[PDB]
């Protein structure tokens, strides 16, 4: 946790202490808050303004936070809730396997996210159905956002020429002439997928597992 | 042989590195008609002197951009220099006293072409030869 | 399986192409 | 030009296509 | 037709399904209706409708007429979005008439665009469907 | 000015990291070298050539070594089915006892890895009995690589250097390597599956020491210089034949009996040997085409150049101008580079579509896993290869294409109208996607609505047809070798279908992976496939056909292959490089084949398990998959290493994390961009420069960020080798587990 | 011959990438 | 260092020079545009490749083009 809040606080602080200038661009305050860059000169300059900060901060505060809600979700479903017998003694949702299993990454993989998706999976033709198409819907949103963040509008205008050619070809070519988004729209939107599929499909896991197991 | 004054508040970690005492370095002159508050090329607000004021910088850049500042308090009088570790100070910006928007007779066109972009040869007529495509 | 004997040939043999291969790396390198 | 050679040579795989159809539909045997 | 494909109503296992068919709407029939319509389809070995494609007239009901159905929807849309936008190319503020809509233009079009096969086909035999390659812009080769 | 790199002035110069990094990248890029001459580059590429082959056969000799020594072929060879392969020793310091006596596996003393890559299967099928035999192999492709390490070096120096001329002189080269390096090498390998390999297969021990004894068959030659031909495909191999003795063997040394042999499941020995020898025949005809210094053969420059069909004028070959094509092709190696790329890509999938469906390999198709690593690894190359072909296409596009050459050409046409096929791609594109994620999101739906008699199940009929077609009467179709009325079933006039009768046997079993029942959860990924297969090509060929410029950039030829961008001007010009065409078809690439092996693994699987039922169900929606395939099959392999201990699974529970490690490392590269790392870097060098006992030592190269090409590259190969390592894991130990 | 095993693994694993960087670092660092 | 070209369909606004963060552009007299001035590059070293000046150049296509060559410590925008 402390790790993964001192590295978005090193993104976005360094986004706020760097927005004016820096040793690389001098008068980045008049480029701006949100540019996409100063070209590939200085050997490349792509994100470094402000808003680019704010937009690899995301990817972190997302990061840090699915830790957080999977440290807690894991925890009190291993260590605090469960059944309490007529004598006294604490069954926990997954028999405290926490201790052991949460101290590698295939515990994690396995014991919680494989384990625990197990309700999300199997809720077609049932009430949390829904849950299992949003989980899906959800992993599509997030894998839709990779087309945006890993690629760049140069190709996306080059393709749209062609396509606008076949347009005026049949006269039918738009008087708003279409456009690939902007750098930062394209990052933008990149982000926007991202945490929204991300996160969506972790809402439809916790809540498809919690309301058959909590 | 620069002559001016350091501005006051000058001082912060995005100065000069150890390339300005190995490689080279920059100064910034300009003779300001008031004391008054400029962000400096990496931060910090300095305090110009009424007269001449000196900033070595680490980059020509710096100078440009500082330049461009200094226009906008009404000061078109900044000269850039260039310092190698010799003491060798050059004179570099602007570099025949007039500033390179305004026409000045006597300068040379440089890396022109007399063509279109368009009429450039194409890469395989220039391959394996030492020119380029736009040479 | 193979005797200790046709482990120390083959790793013998084996030089040849390392020395061989030596020879065209630098060659290559011209 | 009238496209003789082109039509030709389509109409030509477009009657192996449909010489592959009537075989699937069981036409001819 | 083929891979263990029977008509729905001899399938055990379709049989098994409608016995337990889930009610789509409010209508409490709904369940029992839908495996009386699939009953005439070709079921699988697990008694689900599989659908034939091949243009056979006698499963016209599964590919063929929904396709004709789309087409001529689509079609009609394509040739209203296209009518427009030719329509508004003749006006002055032709980009303002994309973002803002001239209904005044636009709902006639909308309204004969259940002709558009007999306009499409005109507009083909007219050369007035395309423009010319020589007139239509292009990247440097 | 540093010496390295030698071959850049421009890096050699550079004072900073990237010195080092597109010293890296631009080593093997021959062209882009100082004062490269083209009779330089041809003599260095020939020699570089010699170089790799050496490097295959040192590879192909660590195979035969690390079996021969560590392995357990002496002992897998008495029991095929039951006795895993070993690849080689475990030699780890960082193994617990635990782990030791996990990976103490096969009947072997010490830690091993099990052998997945089907040399086993393959050296015993081709006549090898002893570890003796491997390791005379080995030590033979020591020495054969080393032949070709000596004429690398000898073909570089003065006297050996071939002249410019001497490699432009395509029609001889396809004279030689059509009949002599495809036709003799097929001839000598039919040679050897007679001499050696059938023999063995009959329990007949046939060697370097007995072989000029012992005569391939009986009758020894006589009736091949009479004519009677024949005798050499009586008494064949019966369906008793139990492989490698002489209980139920025949004598018959080329037959023709279709299908597979009944105990290995496996094309039979004297069918390989005749279609060797056939296709010898075929291929030593085809090499006496081309006029090289005889006066007789076709010339290919003149066939290009051809204007008259017979008296009749014609714009040229199929009246298409294919004038200046010869030139295009033989001067041009990017276009060699690219159009051999796309062959030998489609060739690696031809491959391994047929080594599942028709296997080579006695006991192969019961290797589960084998077969699995098989497919997938074979499939991936096909992916790259065809991904390079397309790569090296934009890149003779770019470097290399004469507009002037090729004036009036099928070339120069192409580019005419390359907005209409760039159009059409997209359509086809759009139209596969929309459609096909439509039916999947549909089904998934309606059977998460608890009502999967409402799923859009298409019957592959047409696919269904061509099984038909080729004799499988499970469909009840009853057309071409489905019918035995049918012509084609009796060959109506001659009735020498004398292969259909064993090809019958063996499409018509339900046991074996040739033509597998298909149905509508085969119809849905095929149209992902073509899905995939369109979308990549549409990446690539927009990437080739925009090479020299677009409408955005129309003086792009003159920036080259690879460049960052075009600067934020006329909107931003992010990716608008051909080299980032093929950054971005990559992507699609390793999806494509994400879906084609996924499709053959779960199909298989349920295959495997005898419960097709499972993938007949479930994979017509997406849920099916993502439970029935990726979370069921993960089970074991996430188990490799727990808190209660070990197995022989832990390598692979291991890599598999360690793939979704790397790929995850990937998109840093890819998400991330240069700037941010820049301004980041340069308060590194601050610290360590004010650092006072650090201070001391000093870089020789200035730290920099990476490249914007740079870190399309990096995080490409992060994501490429986390996707491949991560498959690897799942594919092998999900197969592994189970069997 | 298994003895070979603790012999190579240590050399391919220390003395080569030792040997071949430190090496390729005095090569990358010639003027 | 990086190479900038200036091509015959310059029609003398100045905007190049006047975006150029390093003063590698500067007006030169020409009697080729109305402006009667063409842009100039005499200092390409101090070029560091951001292309300003193409973004600022208002001709289709450009007239002045920057071509990025050999990276050095003044184009790399280095200030260590
Ligand atoms: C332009 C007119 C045209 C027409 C009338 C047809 C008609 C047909 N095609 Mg063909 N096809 C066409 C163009 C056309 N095709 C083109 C341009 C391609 C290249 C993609 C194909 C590729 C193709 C394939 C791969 C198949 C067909 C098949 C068919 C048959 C489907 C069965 C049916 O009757 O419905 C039908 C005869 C199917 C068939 O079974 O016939 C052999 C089939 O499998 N077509
Ligand atoms: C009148 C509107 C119209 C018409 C007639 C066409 C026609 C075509 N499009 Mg284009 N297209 C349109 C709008 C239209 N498009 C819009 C708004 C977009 C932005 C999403 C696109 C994006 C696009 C792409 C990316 C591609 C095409 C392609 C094509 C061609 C193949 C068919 C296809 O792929 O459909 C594609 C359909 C879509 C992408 C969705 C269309 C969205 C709506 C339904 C259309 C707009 C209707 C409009 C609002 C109606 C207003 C009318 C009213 C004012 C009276 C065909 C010439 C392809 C091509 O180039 O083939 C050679 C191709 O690759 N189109
Ligand atoms: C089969 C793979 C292969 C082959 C045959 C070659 C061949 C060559 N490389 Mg390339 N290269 C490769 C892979 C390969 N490379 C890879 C994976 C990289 C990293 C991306 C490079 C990066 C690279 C660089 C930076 C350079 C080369 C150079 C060369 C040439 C000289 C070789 C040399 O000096 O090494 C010497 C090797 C040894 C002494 C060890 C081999 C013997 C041991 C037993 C030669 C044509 C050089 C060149 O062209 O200089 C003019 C050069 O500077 N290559
Ligand atoms: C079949 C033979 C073949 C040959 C002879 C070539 C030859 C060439 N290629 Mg082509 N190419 C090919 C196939 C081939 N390619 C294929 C299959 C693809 C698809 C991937 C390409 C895609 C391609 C591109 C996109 C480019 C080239 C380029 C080139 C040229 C320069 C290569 C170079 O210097 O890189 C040096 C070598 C490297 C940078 C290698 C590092 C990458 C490897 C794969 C990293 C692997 C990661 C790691 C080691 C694994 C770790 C394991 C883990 C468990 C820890 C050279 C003429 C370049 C060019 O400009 O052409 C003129 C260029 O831009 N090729
Ligand atoms: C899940 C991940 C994902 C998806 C769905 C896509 C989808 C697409 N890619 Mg992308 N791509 C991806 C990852 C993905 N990509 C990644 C990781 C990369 C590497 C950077 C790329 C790089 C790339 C390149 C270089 C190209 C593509 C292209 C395409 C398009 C191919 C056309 C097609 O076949 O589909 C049809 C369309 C779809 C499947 C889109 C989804 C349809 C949606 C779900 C319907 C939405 C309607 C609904 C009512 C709206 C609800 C939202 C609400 C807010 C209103 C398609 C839009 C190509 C293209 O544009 O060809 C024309 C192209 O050239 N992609
Ligand atoms: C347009 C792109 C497209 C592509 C790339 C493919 C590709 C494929 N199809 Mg699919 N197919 C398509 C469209 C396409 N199909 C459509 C629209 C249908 C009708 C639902 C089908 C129905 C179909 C069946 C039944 C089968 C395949 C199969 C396959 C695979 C083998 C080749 C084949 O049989 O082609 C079939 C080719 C066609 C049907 C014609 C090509 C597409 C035309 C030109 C597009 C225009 C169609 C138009 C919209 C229909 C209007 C009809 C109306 C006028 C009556 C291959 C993956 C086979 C398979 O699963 O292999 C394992 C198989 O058995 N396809
Ligand atoms: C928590 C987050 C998470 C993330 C980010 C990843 C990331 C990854 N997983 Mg891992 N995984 C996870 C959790 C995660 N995993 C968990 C909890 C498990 C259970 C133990 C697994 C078990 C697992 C398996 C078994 C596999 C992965 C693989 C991968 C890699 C996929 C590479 C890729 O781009 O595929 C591209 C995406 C796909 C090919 C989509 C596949 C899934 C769909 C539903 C099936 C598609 C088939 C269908 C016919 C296509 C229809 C297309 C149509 C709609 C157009 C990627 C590294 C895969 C791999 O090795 O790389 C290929 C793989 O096989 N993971
Ligand atoms: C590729 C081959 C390779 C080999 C053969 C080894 C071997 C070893 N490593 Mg591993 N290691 C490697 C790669 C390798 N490493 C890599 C890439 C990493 C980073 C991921 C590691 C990270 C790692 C860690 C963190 C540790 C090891 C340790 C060990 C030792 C554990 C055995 C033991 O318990 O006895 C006890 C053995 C000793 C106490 C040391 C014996 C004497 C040493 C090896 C050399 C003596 C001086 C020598 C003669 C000359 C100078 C050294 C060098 C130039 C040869 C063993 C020597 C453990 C260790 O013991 O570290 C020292 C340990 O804690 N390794
Ligand atoms: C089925 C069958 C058959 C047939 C078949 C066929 C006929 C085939 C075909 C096939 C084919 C037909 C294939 C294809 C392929 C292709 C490809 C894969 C391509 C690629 C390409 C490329 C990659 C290119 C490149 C380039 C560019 C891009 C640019 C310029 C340059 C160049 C040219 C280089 C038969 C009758 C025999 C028998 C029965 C079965
Ligand atoms: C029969 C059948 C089938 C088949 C089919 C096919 C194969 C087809 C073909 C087709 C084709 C091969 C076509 C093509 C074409 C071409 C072109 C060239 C086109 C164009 C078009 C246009 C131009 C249009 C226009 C329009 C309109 C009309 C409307 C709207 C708007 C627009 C403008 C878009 C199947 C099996 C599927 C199913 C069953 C039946
Ligand atoms: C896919 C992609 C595109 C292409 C995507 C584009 C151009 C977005 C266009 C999609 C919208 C939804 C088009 C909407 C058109 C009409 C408004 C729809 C009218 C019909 C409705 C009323 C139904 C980029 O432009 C881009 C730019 C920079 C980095 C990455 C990318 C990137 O990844």
């Amino acid at each position: 946790h402390a790790f993964t809040i001192h590295v978005t606080v090193l993104i976005l602080l360094k986004g706020v202490l760097f927005a004016r200038s820096s040793r690389l661009i001098p008068d980045k305050a008049n480029l701006g808050f949100r540019f996409p860059c100063d070209g590939p000169g200085r050997g490349g300059t792509c994100q470094v303004s402000g808003w680019d900060h704010v937009f690899l901060g995301l990817f972190w505060m997302y990061n840090s936070l699915s830790i957080v809600i999977f440290h807690f979700s894991w925890k009190m479903q291993s260590d605090v809730w469960g059944t309490v017998d007529a004598a006294g003694n604490v069954s926990h949702i997954t028999g405290g396997n926490f201790a052991q299993s949460a101290i590698t990454i295939n515990g994690w993989l396995r014991d919680f996210l494989w384990a625990q998706a197990s309700q999300v999976i199997n809720s077609y033709g049932s009430a949390l159905s829904a849950y299992g198409l949003m989980f899906l819907g959800a992993h599509f949103v997030w894998a839709f956002s990779l087309m945006f963040l890993f690629s760049g509008r140069g190709y996306w205008q080059e393709l749209i020429e062609s396509i606008v050619w076949a347009h005026n070809k049949l006269k039918v070519a738009p008087a708003i002439q279409p456009r690939a988004l902007s750098i930062t729209q394209g990052r933008a939107v990149g982000v926007a997928h991202y945490l929204l599929g991300g996160i969506a499909t972790t809402w439809a896991f916790f809540h498809a597992h919690i309301l058959s197991v909590g | 042989t620069l002559s001016g004054k350091t501005p006051l508040f000058a001082g912060s970690t995005g100065g000069l590195l150890t390339k300005a005492v190995e490689e080279e370095k920059y100064a910034i002159t300009w003779t300001s008609p008031k004391a008054q508050v400029f962000e400096l090329p990496t931060g910090g607000a300095a305090t110009m002197h009424e007269g001449e004021n000196l900033l070595y910088i680490a980059r020509k850049e710096y100078g440009i951009a500082l330049g461009g500042q200094l226009r906008k308090f009404k000061i078109t009088n900044y000269k850039i220099y260039r310092i190698l570790p010799s003491g060798e100070t050059t004179f570099i910006h602007p570099a025949d006293g007039v500033f390179p928007e305004k026409v000045n007779a006597g300068r040379e066109k440089v890396r022109f072409n007399a063509r279109s972009i368009g009429e450039n040869p194409n890469p395989s007529q220039v391959k394996f030869s030492g020119k380029a495509t736009y040479d | 399986s193979i005797s200790d004997t046709q482990v120390y040939i083959a790793l013998v043999v084996a030089l040849i192409p390392g020395l061989l291969a030596w020879r065209l790396a630098t060659e290559l390198y011209k | 030009p009238p496209y003789t050679f082109r039509t030709g040579w389509a109409l030509l795989l477009l009657a192996v296509n449909f010489l592959v159809a009537a075989y699937y539909f069981h036409i001819i045997q | 037709l083929g891979a263990d494909l029977t008509p729905c109503a001899e399938n055990p296992a379709f049989q098994a399904l409608a016995k337990n068919a889930r009610n789509t709407t409010a209508d409490p029939q709904s369940g029992q209706k839908r495996f009386e319509r699939y009953s005439q389809a070709l079921c699988g070995p697990e008694g689900y409708p599989h659908l034939i494609v091949d243009g056979r007239l006698d499963r016209a009901g599964d590919f063929l007429i929904p396709s004709i159905l789309f087409l001529y929807i689509a079609g009609w849309i394509g040739w209203v979005g296209r009518a427009y936008l030719q329509a508004i190319k003749k006006d002055s503020d032709t980009e303002q008439k994309e973002i803002q809509l001239d209904l005044g233009i636009a709902l006639p079009i909308i309204a004969t665009g259940f002709a558009w096969p007999a306009a499409a086909v005109k507009e083909l035999l007219s050369g007035e469907l395309t423009a010319k390659d020589s007139e239509i812009t292009v990247s440097p080769r | 000015a540093t010496k390295f790199p030698k071959f850049s002035q421009d890096l050699a110069q550079d004072p900073t990291t990237r010195r080092i990094w597109y010293a890296m990248a631009m080593g093997n890029d021959f062209e882009s070298h100082d004062g490269m001459t083209e009779e330089n580059l041809y003599q260095k590429i020939f020699a570089t050539h010699f170089g790799h082959l050496a490097i295959i056969f040192l590879w192909a000799s660590s195979l035969l070594f690390h079996v021969a020594w560590q392995g357990n072929f002496e002992q897998w060879i008495k029991d095929p089915l039951h006795v895993r392969p070993i690849a080689h020793a475990i030699w780890d310091p960082h193994f617990g006892k635990p782990a030791i006596e996990a990976f103490t596996q096969a009947g072997a003393n010490g830690p091993v890895n099990i052998a997945y890559s089907g040399v086993y299967h393959w050296w015993y099928t081709i006549g090898m009995r002893t570890n003796t035999e491997l390791y005379t192999g080995s030590v033979f492709l020591l020495l054969f690589a080393s032949l070709f390490l000596f004429a690398g070096w000898l073909h570089l120096q003065p006297k050996f250097r071939p002249s410019l001329a001497w490699f432009k002189s395509a029609e001889s080269r396809l004279n030689h390597h059509l009949a002599g390096l495809f036709g003799v090498s097929s001839l000598a390998w039919a040679g050897h599956l007679i001499h050696v390999a059938i023999p063995e297969s009959r329990g007949q021990h046939v060697g370097w020491d007995n072989f000029l004894s012992t005569a391939p068959h009986p009758a020894g030659l006589q009736p091949f210089f009479t004519g009677n031909w024949g005798v050499y495909a009586q008494n064949p191999d019966t369906a008793g034949h139990i492989f490698s003795t002489s209980q139920g063997a025949g004598t018959a040394i080329l037959t023709f009996l279709g299908g597979f042999h009944p105990q290995t499941e496996s094309l039979w020995l004297t069918d390989m040997a005749h279609h060797h020898l056939a296709i010898a025949v075929l291929f030593i005809v085809a090499g006496h085409m081309y006029r090289t210094n005889f006066g007789i053969g076709h010339s290919i420059k003149e066939m290009m150049n051809a204007k008259t069909f017979f008296g009749k004028p014609v714009e040229g070959p199929f009246n298409m101008p294919h004038q200046g094509i010869y030139d295009t092709y033989n001067n041009s190696l990017h276009f060699q580079l690219g159009w051999h790329l796309a062959c030998l890509g489609v060739v690696t999938s031809w491959v391994a579509q047929h080594m599942y469906s028709l296997p080579s390999y006695a006991f192969i198709a019961k290797d589960y896993t084998t077969q699995a690593a098989l497919y997938t690894h074979h499939q991936y190359i096909a992916i790259f290869l065809m991904v390079g072909a397309f790569a090296h296409g934009a890149i003779f596009l770019v470097r290399d294409y004469d507009p002037e050459q090729n004036k009036g050409n099928v070339l120069e046409r192409v580019l005419q109208h390359k907005e209409a096929i760039i159009s059409h791609l997209s359509w086809v594109s759009l139209f596969l996607g929309f459609h096909t994620l439509g039916l999947y999101v549909h089904n998934d739906v309606v059977v998460a609505f608890g009502t999967p008699e409402k799923q859009i199940l298409i019957e592959p009929v047409f696919a269904q047809f061509i099984q038909a077609a080729h004799g499988k009467v499970l469909y009840g179709l009853d057309t071409l070798l489905s019918n035995p009325d049918s012509v084609a079933y009796t060959a109506y006039p001659n009735y020498a279908n004398v292969w259909l009768p064993g090809w019958l046997d063996a499409i018509n079993s339900g046991t074996n992976s040739l033509f597998l029942t298909i149905g509508p959860g085969d119809f849905l990924v095929h149209h992902a496939i073509a899905l995939g297969l369109h979308t990549t090509t549409l990446i690539l060929v927009k990437g080739a056909l925009d090479a020299r410029g677009s409408k955005l950039m129309p003086d792009k030829k003159d920036f080259g292959y690879a460049f960052p961008c075009d600067g934020p001007g006329r909107g931003g010009t992010c990716d608008i490089s051909a080299w980032d065409s093929f950054y971005l078809s990559l992507f699609w690439a390793l999806n494509t084949v994400g879906w084609v092996t996924f499709y053959w693994h779960w199909k298989h699987l349920g295959i495997w398990q005898g419960n097709v039922a499972q993938f007949n169900e479930n994979s017509t929606y997406l849920m099916g998959w993502f439970r029935d395939y990726l979370w069921a099959n993960s089970a074991q392999l996430i188990n490799g290493y727990n808190p209660y201990g070990v197995n022989n699974l832990s390598v692979w529970a291991w890599m598999f994390l360690f793939g979704h490690l790397v790929w995850a490392t990937g998109f840093m590269f890819l998400i991330s961009w240069r700037g941010y790392w820049q301004e980041l870097i340069e308060t590194l060098v601050w610290a360590h420069e004010r650092t006072p006992i650090a201070n001391l030592v000093r870089w020789k190269d200035k730290p920099v960020a990476l490249s914007i090409v740079q870190a399309r590259v990096v995080g490409l190969a992060h994501f490429t080798v986390g996707y491949v390592l991560t498959y690897a894991a799942f594919l092998i130990a999900s197969t592994a587990g189970k069997f | 011959a298994s003895f070979l095993s603790s012999i190579f693994v240590p050399v391919i694993g220390w003395v080569v990438p030792i040997a071949t960087f430190s090496f390729l670092f005095l090569y990358i660092e010639r003027e | 260092s990086h190479t900038v070209k200036i091509y015959d369909t310059c029609i003398g606004c100045t905007q190049c020079v006047r975006a150029c963060p390093t003063d590698v552009l500067e007006m030169v007299p020409w009697d080729g545009c109305k402006a009667a001035q063409v842009a100039s590059s005499p200092r390409t070293e101090d070029c560091v490749g951001c292309k300003r000046c193409e973004t600022a150049c208002p001709t289709d296509f450009l007239s002045i083009r920057v071509y990025l060559g050999a990276e050095t410590t003044r184009s790399m925008g280095l200030a260590y």
